RNA sequence: AUGAGUAGCGAAAGAGGGGUGAGAAUCCCCUCCACCGAAUGCCUAAGGUUUCCUGAGGAAGGCUCGUCCGCUCAGGGUUAGUCGGGACCUAAGCCGAGGCCGAAAGGCGUAGGCGAUGGACAACAGGUUGAUAUUCCUGUACCACCUCCUCACCAUUUGAGCAAUGGGGGGACGCAGGAGGAUAGGGUAAGCGCGGUAUUGGAUAUCCGCGUCCAAGCAGUUAGGCUGGGAAAUAGGCAAAUCCGUUUCCCAUAAGCCUGAGCUGUGAUGGCGAGCGAAAUAUAGUAGCGAAGUUCCUGAUUCCACACUGCCAAGAAAAGCCUCUAGCGAGGUGAGAGGUGCCCGUACCGCAAACCGACACAGGUAGGCGAGGAGAGAAUCCUAAGGUGAUCGAGAGAACUCUCGUUAAGGAACUCGGCAAAAUGACCCCGUAACUUCGGGAGAAGGGGUGCUCUGUUAGGGUGCAAGCCCGAGAGAGCCGCAGUGAAUAGGCCCAGGCGACUGUUUAGCAAAAACACAGGUCUCUGCGAAGCCGUAAGGCGAAGUAUAGGGGCUGACGCCUGCUGUCGGGUAAGUUCCGACCCGCACGAAAGGCGCAACGAUCUGGGCACUGUCUCAACGAGAG
RNA sequence: UCUACCCAUGUCCAGGGUGAAGUUCAGGUAACACUGAAUGGAGGCCCGAACCCACGCACGUUGAAAAGUGCGGGGAUGAGGU
């Protein structure tokens, strides 16, 4: 599902992209989009806090669900879209009364399959079951917090974790990092991976393209003068005062930790990767 | 060959103008001392 | 005061005859001549503010003069139910009842509002004054509201009306490409008015000018789209719903539906129109009179219309105006008469002497139209409609300075350096290398022909009963110049090396290069809902993101590899540039070398052909001082 | 109200081109090759006006101008101009 351009021009020479072999439509639906309007990294005071992120195409918003609440009542799958505010691609579900919602597109869905989600629903893929299933599968989108708030973990094109064991009222749950972690059993979660596992290799090709997504230039800190950034600023002589560039904010990255000790949260984690 | 002054009534009324020099109390600090020397065009 | 009656008087074609006056190179009239014409034309923003029209003026301002003026003094001049804004809607942003923080002053923010650069929305032709005109006048229209008094059909839950609070639609929306249809516009053949020429010749295939028309309200049309209709039943749309979704059947397979550029009649026995041209009106010219008003070719950068097809960067916002459902709760359709159906702007300049630059300043200033010949063209030269003669002049034709044109014989001998100037450049035909990452290099390099007449309304096509246009190939013949893209506009090529792909900064105004940054890629390190970041905090950015975000060093890309001072030769008659050998070292788990293919590279360094006033060595000529 | 970056909403870019691609249709090879046609023609492509820059030389330097003019030069569907 990747397609190689020629080297008819350079610029588009190596420019890989993707085939979108997944999207049945070309339309969204005028019922479920909403208005979202840039920031260019400017906080309420107008001050830039972000940087390095300004520009970009229009777009508009899709509401979809992460909390599959609707139980019992079921719903067939319509048609697979796309979706600019995300990695993943999505999907419109027509449930038997008549609601119409998106749900995040797990890994080999097909139009006319018949979705369910809730307590006794069955595993399948895309099914919505809650934190009691089998000691084992490839599960997405969970909840941290009782169920009610929504999917946070693991919900990102090619993302998958898997359940452990099960401690009263705690769930040993792998996470994508490689980390494992304590759930709440009262928590819900899916059944599946999310789709789209191609979107890891594809060149950008030319500069232009990092501008359409709504990315500028980054220029080195070492090369900006000592006011801007812990050392630099040299014009004939050998570089001055660098070699140890530090963060442009006078702080220590490299080999550095951050997690916040008495963290409150080191009661449910038992494994650390990427903490 | 641009010159620095591009005139514009709008701007004008909303940066120096009266109603907009009476919102916080540094602009009623420079009414009042405009005021006190005598001249005859407060504000702008 | 001195410099000193010295420098300057700010891009441009005028000449004569009248006039007026105390006074005229500079003001008015006439006739010839000259300049712009993808503007120096017209209409109209921002901004200006009376600069606009008429009668007087000659103190100051106009780089001179002045009887003149954007100057001075007096009077005048701007008309809206339909054009633009408000008694309509929202974006970014701003304000913010209660509220949350904070020594005070204050910071932020919910409900709610304000805010066009966007969305909704009813009128067209002609005439007129010294100054306004989709506004005044004459004709034909449309839109919302009321019943003063009416009129005709048609009255109470026997439901008229009813919207949200529901739902549809808008507002519905990106970029690029190419068909088709139709018009704005541009040029022929009938026709109507004039003329028959004193320089040779023309009553004629002779010459000049002209050849139409609104909105509305009638009818019928290219094209386009539908996702096709019909019947039942509903765990959804805060209540409701016949409305919208959803499901099941039935028939389709042509019906039905909704949008349309344009055309034909009627507005129109109307009004416009070449030219005749009254009095005297103040002799203008108006009053006034008024012919024909068709067919044929070529047409869009405009309309159908983001309608159709493709692409990924996924695309428009938002709300109202509109329809339709029910919760609520009696008059509706068509004529006649109305309200006059309110407020703000309306003069004049807007590529300029009325705006921004201290100036009547060689600079700057959103948008809509924008003809002909030759032409691919909004290029170039000459011209239409229209506008202009740009505010110091006479005469002489010295040195010198600036901007231009030629030049004997030699050509780079000049110079740090072919800096500068010269030469090439338009079409159509033939041909076109090493080296490559296979796309390129490539308009590589290099050769040949164009003018005018007759076969000739050529073959064909399109164009269209035909006629009238073309693309009109391709041929033959034959004439004549020194010259055939006869003027103006339009690549100089070729060998060897370093450095870095398109782009940005320039060090706005002494560096645009290998300067320098950026960049697609590579690698490392932190963050599981956050790490970071901004704030005293409250509040936010990250982000309506969930291994995606930070930070660091690298960096064409792509490869491979791979980490991640000799001295000599060979060139010039007389040599840095490049060699292949001398290296001196290697530093390099990354880091080097060896990888120019391309660049659209205003890059640096060597060498060839053509060409030349760069020079041996200067000489004439044109314009400004 | 100059200038740097960002946010919302509008608008501008005469003409021409060897000719790239993917794609499709046919001959063709088991299919890749190779021919034609279409595809027009996407692209930080090419030549070139309006428009935007500011590389060389000359003049100006008590300037027409407190940063210009003349002749050449670069980009010109985009990391565009306004």
């Amino acid at each position: 599902a990747i397609k190689k351009y020629k080297p008819t021009s350079n610029g588009r020479r190596g420019m890989t992209t993707s085939d979108f072999a997944e999207i049945t439509t070309d339309k969204p639906e005028k019922s479920l989009l909403a208005p979202l309007h840039k920031k260019g990294g400017r906080n309420n005071q107008g001050k830039l806090t972000v940087r390095h992120q300004g520009g970009g195409h229009k777009r508009q918003y899709r509401v979809i669900d992460f909390k599959r609440d609707k139980d019992g009542i079921p719903g067939r799958v319509a048609t697979v879209e796309y979706d600019p505010n995300r990695s993943a691609n999505i999907a419109l579900i027509n449930y038997a009364d008549g609601e119409k919602r998106y749900i995040l597109a797990p890994k080999g869905i097909q139009v006319g399959t018949e979705i369910m989600s809730g307590p006794e629903a069955d595993i399948k893929v895309g099914n919505a079951l809650p934190l009691i299933n089998i000691p084992v599968g490839t599960v997405v989108h969970n909840i941290e917090l009782k169920p009610g708030k929504g999917g946070q973990l693991v919900r990102s094109a090619g993302t998958s974790a898997q359940v452990l064991g099960k401690e009263g009222k705690y769930v040993l749950v792998r996470l994508n990092s490689g980390e494992v972690r304590m759930i709440l059993s009262a928590c819900r979660a899916s059944i599946g991976q999310v789709g789209n596992e191609q979107h890891e290799l594809i060149n950008i090709g030319k500069a232009g393209r990092s501008r359409w997504k709504g990315i500028r230039p980054t220029v080195r800190g070492s090369v900006m003068n000592p006011n801007d950034h812990p050392h630099g600023g040299g014009e004939g002589r050998a570089p001055i005062g660098r070699k140890s560039p530090m963060s442009p904010w006078g702080k220590p990255t490299l080999g550095f930790k951050t997690r916040k000790k008495k963290n409150k949260s080191d009661k449910f984690i038992v494994r650390r990767r990427k903490n | 060959m641009k010159r620095t002054f591009q005139p514009n009534n709008r701007k004008r009324s909303k940066v120096h103008g009266f109603r907009s020099r009476m919102s916080s109390k540094n602009g009623r600090l420079v009414l009042a001392r405009r005021r006190r020397k005598g001249r005859k065009v407060l504000s702008a």
